[PDB]
């Protein structure tokens, strides 16, 4: 895997 | 909105997961006729990868259609190569397919494959 | 093949295009039915998403329903969440929706969303 | 984009 697109 | 998080492997596993439907023949709704090769596909796929597909299927008549045949000069083999880049991300792009898979993308409106091939032909001479 | 070359987009374009079809109502084939409320899908997408809607699907009494009715003890807008994640990748996680996405998570079988449910939850206490 | 994957 998860981000801060 | 702006405070979402992302999984970025998310777009690559529903693509393998649309190929393992393909495979198993689960919810296809259309078979593709290349001078009389079928090939079982997902219409949403097709129209989601092709500006062809996606002109037929938003067509008032064409979108009921279970069947479509596609042009005669059309090459069974390089429609085949096209079909699994749509589900799959990965061209099989060989010195002996590339006037075959180019013809079928500029066909298939394809714009990113006809790309490479310009590349990979104009690279040859 | 081994020979292959890959678009590195090609899977993220795919799923903005089914996301497009989506957001135009084009070949949308099932409703969801969460508490009244209705939501628009294309099967072939929840089942490549979704442990639950796989199953339902790929019944072979179920694979013909036009409309699916959720557990009542569903909240709708956990599902608009976990169905906006499904078409895009990102998921709108917030601290007044949390419980409600990871509840709908573990009911669809979606395991990469429940782990950052939890995780999130975790670092909060 | 095109890639070696
Ligand atoms: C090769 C892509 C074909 C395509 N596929 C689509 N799937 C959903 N919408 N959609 C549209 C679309 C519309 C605007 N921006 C992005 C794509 C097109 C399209 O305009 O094709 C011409
Ligand atoms: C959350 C994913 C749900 C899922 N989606 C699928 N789409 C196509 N096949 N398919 C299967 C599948 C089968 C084996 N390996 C990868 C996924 C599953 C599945 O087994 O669900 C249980």
């Amino acid at each position: 895997a998860w981000v801060i697109p | 909105a702006d405070s979402c998080i992302q999984f970025t492997r998310h777009a690559s596993d529903v693509l393998l997961n649309l190929n393992r439907l393909r495979s198993r023949d689960i919810l296809t709704d259309v078979v593709i006729v290349v001078s009389r090769e079928q090939f079982r596909a997902h219409k949403t796929v097709l129209m989601a990868c092709s500006g062809l597909f996606y002109s037929i299927f938003t067509d008032q008549l064409k979108c009921n259609l279970s069947v479509i045949n596609l042009d005669p000069e059309i090459n069974p083999e390089g429609f085949c190569i096209l079909l699994d880049f749509m589900y799959t991300s990965r061209l099989n792009l060989r010195e002996g397919n590339i006037m075959a898979v180019m013809a079928t993308a500029m066909y298939l409106q394809m714009e990113h494959v006809v790309d490479t091939c310009r590349k990979f032909i104009k690279a040859s001479e």
